[PDB]
């Protein structure tokens, strides 16, 4: 399997009563950081809580972008997160503010169940029927259907009405065929042929399709995670319609458009409709801006004003430089190039920085995880050149060090091997020197 | 164009066989209502 | 209304008596007599709707009450009052100019209250007997729950049911002006005849009283509404997509032509809104210099205008300003000013924050927490609570107390410590040449 | 793929041997020999696929075989293999957001192969009745190399046949499945054996392809045209999740590919930002950087930068390093592309161009090759002589004397004020 | 009778078969050592073998840098592409500029392909449908009569044409378009009075087929597999008129059509024909463009791009510390070969003088001509130039054909150079 940046993290490695072991879920080091997201991963579960704000601030290669995938695992696949970096709010199609906005809401999940009950099987019969009296109807006056489904416990007759027999005809269905019915609508869906007529024409082009399993009419309960943006992006662009205008409306690209503020009111109406019959419950899930130092002045206000909202995620910001002018301000120097009145809306999360130690334990964990082997001597050596340049670089020259050992068909990385992909690769520091 | 038919074919029969099975009519629980404004009227709506 | 616990949750309005006088402590606000003074004359202003076209600037430092006295007002005004609340930075479209998104914020703020006159027949059909030959004659029935009649059927009448193919037991809605046949639904005997139901099918029961009913229905719509509906074929559309386009200025001047017609008539009413702007000064030089003008319009609803920067520069030019806004336009605004809060009243303040998020503070760090937002801020504060409170949950204890506290503040920094660190440790960020040393030893 | 002869159509490899040490002058690249080494491991681990979001950088002075490195990797990669080479003045656009631009590029780099099976008939063909209601009663006969035989045709089959109008005699290929008929020429060729056969066909496909496929109702056309426009977040985010599921499933395997971004100097900081991240997640490929320029002022940023990339990029990065040719190098190398251009150069001739372009530039002497041998074809003579490289140098001047050229006469030519002196008098 | 232009005097480069220029031919005087350049690189694109070549005309203005490119588009003849263009013109708000400069990349480029064009032509005499529906249609001609099936849309566009029983179409095969030529002549007395417009019936069989010969470029083939481009059905309408603007066309569509232009080639119905392109006023062009030009020399399909600037020393647009010799930064510099461009001594200037004269048909006596050639001498050539057409103004308007001094000492004084207005405006 492919070795990303923070594939060793497996978990935020946190005790019963909030305590975090010294290495655990992939973890070396940052125990006050680690508590501190434990205590936000509390609050996240708690679901109460709308707007609230905090930024992990810390140096380069600190690990603020593995604090938040950290997290995200931690939450599991049922709490929403949406990652984000701070360059992609420039939309050319819509505002900014739009593109902050939409992603904003994407961060707050509904799940909603629905029970649907479908009429699958095999088509066995077919008998249109007409009025008992010519003068009961208009025109054709065809009444009822009675169709023959069977299924592999069974057959049962069915009596439609003339809608579903209309669309029966739309879909061109003939004795024989698998089809499926949908009494929540009345839409009528042509799943193929069986397989047992699979050999009627020795050369025939039919997707035959086996026979249904289970009873001809199962009743299912339905349940699907949906965001409130996906509902926005239904009502703004909805795929219903089968006319000329409809297609050509479909050919045309989705272009974002700025949604108004009032579908969105609609929405939060029908959604809150919904939840107090409970049928659905709401998710405020988490959304993450890494490099928040990027935004322009214009998105940080939007977002003071997001948070003032009644529907809002936990936004977790990260930014690597202190003491910075705002982008599109001239003057204002702030202390994380984030605007003061944004600053006082959240909390600061210091990340600390590491120790020969801790440098060799992940060094460890990341040889481990790469399924490469090296010696003790070439690993001293390794966490030497990372405290000497970067963490990072020795992290990243694990590989070619790999590489070059199983050139040599060597089962582990030899110090050797560590000088000759020094040899090869350099450093910032190194290249910059080696440029004067 | 027409030599990627076949491929688009598969990508679309592929991504059928998931997208049908687990999703949820929106649309049939009124949460899509922008086509309602064409073909009902509120006094209508009201006393139906 | 959905929603979860935010901010101004907890303020239910203005805490204002019978004559306008604020209490020490009421609908979810404290302090701020003053503010709460002028709020409530603004409200009585636009409660009024006689006065046309006023700009009220709220100033004062940030986390001082400006948008919590704007949200005070917002749930005072409660429904039937348009409120609509703008950023400074939302007019900058990609689609619309400033001024066009001006505008349309500005009509979204006036709303028409527009009555219409429906005359209705509904009933459930209980025979229908047509002959055809020459034009065709027939009879027809008609039953509620309490009557039944008899009516003949004109040709237009029978062609328009046989293109809605309307059959017995079906009820059934005609407009004697224009004749349209809308068909309710079915009864409820019906639905055992099949096994499969249509999208088209209902079922509903039988209207009751008179066969021929008489109602008038109130609708309200904004402005801005009004001319998206009008502009093209399908603005309603327009209308949630928001791709709407510069509308034409004549649709505008015709628009408020019939808008007056209808008044005049006395068939169409006018519900003047608040038009709140959150951080103006993020506007630009252009903006408010349309603002100016659009200010004075007759239509123009009371705008209140709320900012935190002192004397900066104004954006678009290249000077500074009392409060980063022309002259002219500060000429035209009466400015309410905010003061910071004591010990005394941001002790109610996190009483108040306490009790909206269901919190059991105690007496210890109900003090610590007020020295803590004087030393630092409120805000801080505000955030520290519920760190606190989950804090307390872990240690599995229902009570928070000064541990609690303690803990939080040590995990949790502020703006203080957050300059004391990163001063301290000024080699391990990047500056603004970009430099850092990412090595440690 | 037919094409003229351009400046890198030589190289056809990285010229490496089994334990990777490069060969002096091996399928097309001369010298560079720890710079084509650290290429091979790079490609070695592209090969490997176990390591994903690696950016390489390569370094030293221009016209040092940066872009020519990077096409020996992208040709030692070989076919099957996504290799994307975009400049970076291609990532801004009016159309997609610099960031979106940025996401596709990246995505376009890995692969994803499916395996579809289908059942198809191959035959030459034999006479076919078509009859009207008795719905339709058909028989066709097909004949390949060692059968013949009957097929009774059904109503779409019939139908099909009957659109497509199939003639006697030819050869024809119908799939079952699928419905498809591809119509071949008569019998050169002929079937070679059954008439049904059971053979797999493998499509080769990239995430940006997946994504544009599902976006809209008939998106394949934005894979041509261009004009996808920003694809929605879940979109991506359900390719990526459907892309596990058949990963998992073992239906469709992996092919992990090369980003080559030859211009990295023209990026702004939001696009060193997303960078930064992109990186970092899976099915992240590897991303090769070619710079020359020593420090400079990082677009975007009014500040200088070590390599015109922000320290957390370089921080991410490894950097390759190329020296400068000598002398025996330029003219091994100028020996090669005068054997691609298919010219003969004299002994004489050779030296000469040798000094000429560690003089001035290789390049310079690259392009003057041709421009001999256009000037020899003027006089009739096969074999480029010495004087007809001294009138190349002649009539074609190198930047240089340009240079002291306009130097000496800036009066005549507009300067940065926008003053020139047009009178040829006083 | 003609209209004349800046250079309706320029009919080539006037050079001998050794490629030795004479000093006056062509309607050329001097500039011989870039004459034979040119002609050096004339002979290098008439090879058909390299591709991406690009050499840099250097020189101050009134030198003869467009004079240079309009004589080599002469000489190589109507048959090759030579595209001439500002660097303004890249500059597009509707696509970006590389989408714009790849376009013009590949419009540079030609290809000449042999067709057969099957042709019918009748009047007509049945009308049946096969039930949208397949017609049935007879046809007449002077030879003899035929009965057609035609498709559905060929059915649409003969019903929307309002063709009736007894009119004379015309039927493209390969297009399926249907016109109405007229009415045929049989049916002259039909009437005494009515719209019709009679034709007589067309001559010799209903069916006809051609052999014609069509000049594409690659740039028509990108544009016809990316929009519909014509059609008289419905769906066509709306098919162009959907996505109106042009879009940035994908390296996959260029790779495909680079495919099957190779396939045509193979297969001996198509042939390449490499061309030219000129861009003028490069220093307009900013460092992103540059850039990626960088790139575009280096594809394996490219024409031989000339490249003409007249700058000297001055900052590249865009950058503002980048000192260049021509505005080109020095990645682009080492791609290019610079021809140097000389400025002209008082003879020259009095014989091209002399050749405008005669070739505007204007009639000059010696003094006079001595006179203007001084007076350009002291201020400008191109001033001398356009007082011309004044002065041959003026003596017509003396009853006088030749032009004397007066006249010209008159057009002196009515009208003024630049200096003359730069010492006014002071
Ligand atoms: N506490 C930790 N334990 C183990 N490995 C870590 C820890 N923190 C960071 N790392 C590793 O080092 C890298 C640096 O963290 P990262 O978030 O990428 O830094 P940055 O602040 O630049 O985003 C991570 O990608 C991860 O692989
Ligand atoms: N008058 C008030 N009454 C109660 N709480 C207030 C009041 N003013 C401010 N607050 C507190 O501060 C926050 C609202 O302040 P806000 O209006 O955003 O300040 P400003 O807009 O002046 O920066 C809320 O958390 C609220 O508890
Ligand atoms: N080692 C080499 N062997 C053969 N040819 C080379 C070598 N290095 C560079 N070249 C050729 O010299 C020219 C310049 O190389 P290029 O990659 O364009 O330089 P850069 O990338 O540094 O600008 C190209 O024609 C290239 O094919
Ligand atoms: N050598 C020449 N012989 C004849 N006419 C010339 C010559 N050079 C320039 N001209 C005429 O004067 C004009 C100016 O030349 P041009 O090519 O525009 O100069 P540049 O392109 O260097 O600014 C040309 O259009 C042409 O009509
Ligand atoms: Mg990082
Ligand atoms: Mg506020
Ligand atoms: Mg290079
Ligand atoms: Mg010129």
């Amino acid at each position: 399997t492919r070795t990303a940046a923070h594939t060793h993290i497996k978990g935020l490695g946190l005790d019963e009563s909030g305590v975090a072991k010294r290495v655990e879920g992939g973890f070396v080091g940052q125990i006050e950081a680690r508590e501190a997201c434990g205590v936000i991963v509390d609050l996240i579960k708690a679901k109460k809580m709308s707007g609230r704000a905090i930024l992990l601030a810390g140096g380069p290669s600190t690990g603020k972008t593995a604090l938040a995938l950290a997290i995200s695992q931690e939450l599991g696949p049922k709490v929403p997160f949406c990652p984000l970096v701070g360059s992609e709010l420039y939309s050319v199609e819509v505002k900014k503010t739009e593109t902050l906005m939409e992603n904003f809401r994407r961060a707050i999940g509904l799940r909603i169940k629905e029970t649907k009950e479908v009429y699958e099987g095999e088509v066995t019969e077919l008998t249109p029927e007409d009025a008992e009296n010519p003068l009961g109807g208009y025109g054709k006056t065809i009444s009822h259907v009675i169709v023959g489904l069977k299924s592999a416990k069974g057959t049962k007759t069915l009596r439609l009405d003339p809608t579903i027999y209309e669309s029966i005809q739309r879909e061109k269905v003939s004795i024989g065929d698998v089809i499926y019915i949908e009494a929540n609508t009345g839409a009528v869906k042509r799943v193929g042929r069986s397989d047992a007529y699979a050999t009627e024409f020795d050369l025939e082009t039919e997707e035959y399709v086996p026979l249904p399993k289970g009873e001809v009419h199962k009743k299912k309960e339905i349940v699907q995670d949906v965001t409130l943006h996906d509902l926005d992006v239904a009502n703004a662009r909805p795929q219903g319609g089968q006319d000329v205008i409809s297609m050509m409306g479909q050919l045309l690209k989705p272009k974002k458009t700025e949604i108004t503020e009032k579908l969105r009111q609609e929405v939060n109406k029908v959604v809150a409709k919904y939840i107090d019959q409970g049928v659905a419950e709401l998710i405020p899930g988490v959304l993450f801006i890494d490099e928040v130092n990027m935004l322009d002045i214009e998105i940080f206000t939007y977002l003071n004003k997001a948070l003032e909202s009644n529907i809002a995620p936990v936004v977790v910001l990260a930014s690597n430089r202190g003491m910075t002018t705002v982008r599109g301000t001239e003057d204002v120097i702030s202390p994380h190039g984030v605007p003061p009145d944004l600053i006082d809306r959240l909390l600061i999360v210091r990340t600390l920085p590491y120790d020969k130690d801790e440098i060799r334990t992940i060094i460890e964990r990341r040889a481990t995880v790469e399924r490469l082997q090296v010696e003790s001597s070439a690993l001293d050596l390794l966490a030497t050149m990372g405290t000497e340049t970067s963490l990072r670089y020795a992290l990243q020259l694990l590989a070619p060090c790999g590489i070059l050992a199983q050139t040599s068909n060597r089962k582990e990385i030899v110090v050797n091997d560590v000088n000759e992909a020094k040899l090869l690769f350099l450093d910032a520091k190194r290249s910059t020197k080696i440029l004067e | 164009a027409s030599d990627y038919k076949d491929v688009e074919r598969t990508l679309l029969k592929l991504f059928k066989k998931n997208n049908q099975v687990n999703r949820v009519d929106l649309d049939f629980l009124n949460l899509v209502f922008t086509l309602n404004d064409k073909d009902l009227t509120s006094y209508h709506a009201e006393e139906i | 209304s959905l929603s979860l616990i935010a901010a101004h949750s907890h303020i239910t309005g203005l805490g204002l008596d019978e004559n306008l006088q604020p209490r020490p402590t009421s609908e979810g606000m404290v302090g701020q007599l003053q503010a709460r003074r002028a709020a409530g004359v603004i409200l009585k202003m636009v409660q009024n709707g006689t006065i046309a076209g006023r700009a009220v600037l709220v100033a004062g430092p940030p986390s001082t009450g400006k948008t919590a006295l704007a949200m005070g007002v917002s749930q005072s005004l409660g429904k039937d009052v348009p409120f609509t609340a703008i950023a400074g930075s939302e007019i900058f479209s990609l689609e619309l100019s400033k001024t066009e998104a001006l505008t349309q914020a500005f009509r979204k703020s006036i709303g028409i209250k527009i009555k219409e006159e429906t005359e209705l027949i509904e009933g459930e059909v209980v025979e229908i007997q047509i002959d055809r030959s020459g034009h065709k004659q027939g009879k027809l029935t008609i039953k509620t729950t309490d009557m039944e009649t008899i009516y003949e059927l004109g040709n237009k009448m029978i062609d328009g049911l046989t293109k809605e193919k309307v059959l017995a037991g079906d009820v059934i809605s005609i407009d004697k002006a224009s004749g349209k046949i809308t068909k309710l639904g079915r009864s409820f005997a019906r639905s055992r005849d099949y096994d499969a139901m249509g999208a088209d099918t209902r079922f509903v029961q039988c209207p009751e009283g008179e066969l021929q009913k008489r109602k008038t229905v109130v609708h309200t719509v904004s402005l801005h509404e009004i001319d998206v509906i009008n502009s093209r074929t399908q603005g309603f559309l327009a209308l949630f997509t928001g791709d709407t386009g510069e509308i034409r200025s004549e649709v505008r001047d015709q628009i408020n032509t019939k808008v007056a017609e209808w008044k005049e008539e006395g068939k169409a009413e006018i519900v003047p809104g608040v038009l709140f702007i959150d951080e103006v000064h993020m506007l630009d030089i252009e903006c408010f210099s349309f603002i100016n003008r659009a200010l004075e319009d007759e239509f123009a609803p009371i705008v209140m205008m709320a900012t935190n920067r002192g004397v900066s520069k104004t954006r678009g030019t290249n000077y500074k300003s009392p409060h980063g806004l022309p002259l002219d336009l500060l000429d035209r605004s009466i400015i309410i000013t905010t003061k910071s809060y004591n010990e005394q009243e941001i002790k109610t303040i996190l009483s108040i924050r306490a009790q909206e998020e269901e919190v059991e503070l105690s007496s210890d760090a109900l003090d610590l927490l007020t020295k803590t937002g004087v030393e630092t801020s409120l805000r801080y504060s505000s955030n520290l609570i519920s760190v606190a409170q989950q804090i307390a949950m872990k240690r599995k204890n229902n009570t928070v107390e000064v541990e609690d506290v303690k803990r939080a503040y040590l995990l949790f920094l502020d703006s203080a410590r957050s300059v004391k660190y990163v001063q301290e440790n000024e080699s391990q960020y990047i500056d603004d040449q970009g430099n850092v040393q990412i090595s440690i030893a």
